[PDB]
């Protein structure tokens, strides 16, 4: 249908209009006005656990979109089944709040 | 006219629209910032032109011929592409925001999933900028701000599956026509709370903002930004709040769907409720510690989104 | 450590002694030129000792946590070079002098009178509270003794 | 249409530039960037299998690909983590104390 | 589609080159996500829409975000090993690349000697997905539950701080 | 309106000009309107970074009621004593900041050592920055900075800028504005009774 064909040139153009009105703002920064002639420390790895628990638990989400996508279809066993997962997802942060892991100040 | 085919004009004005709908955006964005600005001066009771309007063309004026500055010992490919990443994200996420019946830029079988995937890469403009900034201070901040947005995105999707699950897609038209009767409102209230609050934290508005307010060691990754470079940062927050905002509207209050002004209005008014929603509470709420930011994230948000959906779905099965 | 605490470091001569100059010396472009390059290779060119500061367990990070308009709340700019292990803050030195107008050498080339206006000026937020001291003391070499009203 | 041959060929391509990448680097940052790339190629093979085949197969591999491939990222930068915080050195020679 | 697959395809190949070529660790990182978003069009242009996304809300979203806060935490960057650049001299490369091109040739000999009927690229949706992961991967799911637990379990115990504070100095052994 | 031509700080060209605009060779309507137009967005958009010194500080923040970084900073107001060890900051703080910048002096002694002659003391921040608005006070009242601010708006607005880096002239044109002392000068001696020091 020239409707489908219509929405695909649409998303392109946008998306090229979007990032090229972000181009010519810079460019024009760039441009337009006049300018003047002219180891030992490292962050601790808390950082790193919340973007490692962030990678973990954002991957479990994965199966639970699918899951959403479809309860009707999978029916009362999927929901079985998603519990399970789910309360596995809860225990592993249940353990990482009991161990302290989860608490920003000391 | 001799080129010109029934065909064609239909993949000529689809085109027209996208472009009204990227401009529109982009105005109501920049609009918005200054709205704002305003109305905060009148809760605590305090013009370039119509009521201060034109204030926000004569700052970009002035942004623009500003002297553009990256610094001598930064990154440039990162310095400038930070900025970048912060206007082009949410932008982009709103291809899929259906404004009106016959209105939408992308109508997408990933639908929601597109705008995940953009809330996702939004996240490398904070981690760019601090890093390119070649300042110390800036880098703790953009870990710190980052490390907190990591602790709100990894809900917001959650807190969307109860809505995605009643409409059985992810495609945002039919999340719209599955709100015919009652709006996601009422049956996803948890989630309407649970997204809002992560959503205004992908945008870094308040009150998370000021992620480096406990650090003295953190200064922020917008300290070494100047000119159009750091308005593009700050555009991108507003427009990051339109889409947003008009995601709410489509996702819990059935969109375009009203009982008698027409469809596009409806759309608006409500989006534009969302917008002035979160005016209200920028006004109205004392920003929590960082500490409690971090906590209420993972201990309270992320497992009543993982309930949320799990009752969800018992109820769909039950009914069914 | 006996290291000058008002004055820089690289001051000649005491000013408050009698056959030292009162009034301000010619601006001297030279002098601020050096003055802005010592400032910025300060990091480089760090000793801790001059600070009166001992290395320890080392790794330790001597920082200098300027308290100017990052952090201004009216109580004027300094910076406290802070000596850290981690965030526990192991030793300190706040760095002073940098707000001295010379107020006490002033005393001595102004009258009795034409002083009272630099009282005020040694503790802004107070007002008549940094002049109640003065008058009472000039009142006392005077041999004044002020009325009940 | 896309010849299933010229999607294996793409896979292949990343799988062996991501390896020569574990092998010519010495540090370890680089030497794990690298196995990303073999992971991710192997998932991509997949999904152009599942494609040609018109399964949702594919698609459940490259899930349970990347799942292993967030989790073994996770390990392997921590263990990255606990060599810089004693030895401050990625040199991944310097790893090389057992031997014989 | 097959403007997509080739223009995408060939994106990554130069991107994925640059990363292993790179000095500067954020840039590879950066041409490695600019791989990971080729490969995502590469997907949706075989059909594969659920991958698709997944390919830029995990890997370019989550496990490279890991990744650049790792570098920015270490500082990583200027180390001696990046400024050598062995890697690029000829003797250190030439071996490990021949190696590579002859497994390449192999491969690629085994791979056009397969029956091909050519990619159709007729979607395949998350819902399809979502029915063959809670129905006859059943199993698969809950287990990957158990593979991600260890996972969140070992990167705890190796990577957990001794010493608290957000800013950490440097010390041989980590010693307190 | 006679102009001072800075092209390309105590000794720097400084040529009276007459307007580069209204010279014929360079004259141009569109280019006046793109001149106008920029000038009307940096006097309407001007983002101030206060350097807290002394007791005029405490003043400015009455007048408040943040550009932290002198990088998002288009002036920097001098509000205090310039002392010795204070100098090479506030000349590092200006020279972080990027074209166009604009310098307001408050306070006698920021705008030449006012009381404190002394020998820890730059006498005036003009002895190495340069000032575009000076506020005579000290400290000078919160509505006094408004004045200036004022003021400078004004002379903003008349400024011939490069309106690009890379094309035409690259020269600062600052108008030669009326002083407004002599510009008020017919009111203030009019005046004739004022109230007695009697009551409040
Ligand atoms: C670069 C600029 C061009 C990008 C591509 C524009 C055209 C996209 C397009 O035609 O979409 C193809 C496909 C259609 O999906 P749909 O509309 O749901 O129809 C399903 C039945 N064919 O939809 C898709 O599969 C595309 C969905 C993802 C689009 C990603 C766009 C870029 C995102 C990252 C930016 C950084
Ligand atoms: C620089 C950027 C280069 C990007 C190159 C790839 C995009 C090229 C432009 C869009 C191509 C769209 C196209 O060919 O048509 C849509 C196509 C098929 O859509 P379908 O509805 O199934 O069928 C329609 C009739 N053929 O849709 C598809 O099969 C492809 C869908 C995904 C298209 C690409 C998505 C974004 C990729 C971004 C890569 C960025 C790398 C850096
Ligand atoms: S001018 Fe007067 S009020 Fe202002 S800083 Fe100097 S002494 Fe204080």
């Amino acid at each position: 249908s020239t409707e489908v064909i219509a929405h695909h040139w649409a998303f392109a153009i946008f998306l090229i209009v979007a990032i090229g009105l972000c181009c010519l703002m810079l460019v024009g920064g760039w441009f337009l006005g006049g300018r003047a002639r002219a180891a030992r420390l490292r962050l601790s790895a808390k950082f790193y656990l919340v973007a490692m628990f962030f990678v973990i638990f954002d991957v479990e989400a994965l199966y639970l979109f699918a899951w959403s996508t479809s309860i009707r279809e999978s029916g009362w066993v999927g929901f079985v089944e998603a519990a399970i997962f789910i309360f596995v997802l809860l225990a592993g942060l249940v353990y990482l709040v009991r161990i302290g892991a989860l608490d920003w100040t000391p | 006219m001799s080129w010109i085919s029934p065909e064609l004009i239909e993949i000529l004005l689809t085109i027209l629209k996208a472009v009204v709908i990227l401009l529109v955006v982009v105005t109501c964005g920049a609009f918005m910032s200054f709205g704002e600005r305003r109305l905060l001066g009148l809760f605590q009771n305090r013009r370039v032109g119509w009521g201060g309007s034109l204030q926000l063309v004569a700052d970009m004026i002035k942004m623009f011929f500003k002297e553009d500055w990256i610094p001598k010992f930064s990154d440039r490919v990162i310095f400038t592409l930070a900025p970048m990443i912060a206007f082009t994200s949410l932008l982009l996420a709103f291809a899929i925001v259906p404004v009106s019946p016959g209105w939408v830029v992308a109508d997408l079988n990933i639908g929601i999933l597109f705008f995940l995937m953009m809330a996702g890469l939004a996240v490398y403009a904070v981690l760019f900028a601090g890093w390119s900034s070649n300042n110390k201070y800036s880098l703790l901040g953009a870990m710190r701000a980052s490390a907190q947005t990591l602790s709100y995105e990894v809900f917001l999707g959650l807190s969307l599956m109860g809505v995605v699950a009643q409409a059985g897609s992810f495609n945002m038209t039919d999340i719209v026509n599955s709100q015919a009767h009652v709006w996601n409102v009422i049956p996803q209230f948890f989630g309407f709370i649970t997204f809002a609050i992560a959503g205004v934290a992908v945008c870094h508005r308040h009150p998370f903002d000021q992620p480096e307010a406990e650090q003295e060691l953190a200064d922020g990754y917008h300290i070494e930004y100047s000119g159009m470079k750091f308005g593009l940062f700050f555009v991108g927050e507003y427009i990051g709040i339109v889409t947003i905002s008009a995601l709410m509207v489509t996702l819990f209050f059935g969109g375009w769907q009203g009982p008698l002004l027409p469809p596009f209005i409806w759309f608006a008014l409500k989006t534009a409720f969302f917008m002035m929603m979160f005016i209200l509470i920028r006004a109205s709420l004392p920003r929590p510690r960082y500490d409690q930011v971090m906590s209420f994230g993972w201990k309270i948000c992320l497992p009543l989104t993982l309930i949320n959906l799990l009752v969800t779905a018992a109820v769909i099965l039950w009914q069914a | 450590n006996l290291r000058r605490i008002m004055m820089p470091q690289t001051w000649k001569g005491h000013p408050l002694r009698k056959d030292y100059p009162a009034r301000a010396t010619e601006f001297s472009p030279f002098e601020l030129t050096k003055a802005k390059q010592d400032l910025e290779m300060e990091a480089l060119t760090f000793k801790p000792e001059e600070w009166g500061m001992k290395r320890g367990t080392e790794n330790e990070d001597f920082m200098f946590l300027n308290l100017g308009p990052n952090h201004p709340s009216a109580h004027g700019a300094f910076r406290i070079v802070l000596q850290l292990d981690g965030e526990e803050i192991v030793d300190c030195v706040p760095d002073i002098g940098y707000h001295h107008r010379g107020a006490e050498k002033m005393g001595e080339r102004q009258s009795w009178h034409s002083y009272i206006p630099y009282t005020d000026r040694i503790e802004y937020l107070g007002g008549c509270v940094n002049e109640m001291p003065y008058v009472l003391a000039v009142e006392k070499l005077a041999g004044i003794t002020v009325p009940d009203r | 249409m896309i010849p299933l041959q010229h999607g294996l060929i793409l896979a292949a391509i990343l799988f062996v530039l991501g390896l020569t990448g574990l092998v010519i680097r010495r540090n370890l940052l680089f030497m794990l960037i690298g196995l990303e790339i073999m992971i991710n190629a192997s998932a991509l093979a997949f999904v152009v299998a599942g494609s040609y085949w018109g399964q949702t197969d594919g698609q459940v591999m490259y899930i349970l690909a990347i799942s292993l491939a967030a989790a073994e990222a996770s390990i392997g930068l921590a263990l990255l983590l606990q060599l810089h915080r004693r030895r401050q050195n990625l040199n991944i020679d310097s790893v090389s104390e057992m031997r014989g | 589609m097959e403007f997509a697959f080739y223009i995408c395809g060939l994106i990554a190949i130069l991107a994925t080159l640059r990363v292993i070529t790179h000095t500067n660790p954020v840039h590879a990182l950066l041409y490695l996500i600019i791989s990971l978003l080729a490969i995502s069009g590469v997907f949706f242009s075989l059909g594969a829409y659920f991958a698709g996304a997944l390919e830029i809300i995990v890997y370019a979203g989550a496990i490279m975000v890991l990744f650049v806060f790792v570098v920015m935490m270490l500082n990583l960057g200027g180390s001696e090993i990046e400024q050598e650049r062995q890697w690029l001299k000829p003797q250190v490369w030439i071996g490990p690349a021949i190696l590579s091109a002859i497994m390449l040739v192999v491969i690629v000999y085994a791979i056009l000697g397969v029956n091909d009927q050519g990619i159709d690229g007729t979607p395949i949706s998350a819902k399809a997905v979502g029915i063959t992961l809670f129905g006859p991967y059943v199993l698969a799911v809950e287990l990957a539950s158990m593979l991600l637990l260890a996972g969140l379990v070992v990167a705890f115990h190796v990577g957990r701080e001794e010493r608290a504070g957000e800013v950490l100095s440097n010390r041989k052994d980590d010693s307190a | 309106m006679d102009y001072t031509l800075t092209r390309i700080y105590p000794l720097q060209k400084q040529e009276i000009v007459t307007d580069p605009l209204e010279q014929e060779v360079n004259k141009n309507v569109f280019m006046g309107k793109l001149n106008d137009m920029v000038n009307w967005g940096r006097k309407n958009s001007i983002w101030p970074y206060n350097f807290g010194l002394s007791c005029c500080y405490v003043e400015m923040v009455t007048s408040f009621t943040l550009r932290a970084s002198p990088r998002q900073a288009d002036l920097m107001v001098v509000a205090g004593t310039c002392f010795t060890k204070m100098a090479p900051v506030i000349q590092r703080l200006y020279d972080q900041m990027l074209e166009p910048k604009w310098v307001i002096s408050m306070g006698a002694c920021a705008n030449s050592g006012g009381m404190y002659d002394i020998y820890s003391v730059v006498q005036g921040v003009d002895k190495f920055i340069p000032v575009d608005v000076y506020i005579p006070g000290c400290p000078p009242r919160p509505e006094a900075y408004m004045q200036a601010l004022m003021l400078l708006q004004e002379s903003i607005g008349k400024e011939r800028r490069p309106l690009s880096w890379v094309v035409g002239d690259q020269g600062v044109y600052r108008a030669n504005m009326q002083s407004e002392r002599e510009r008020k000068r017919g009111e203030r001696i009019a005046v004739t009774n004022l109230r007695t020091p009697d009551e409040i």
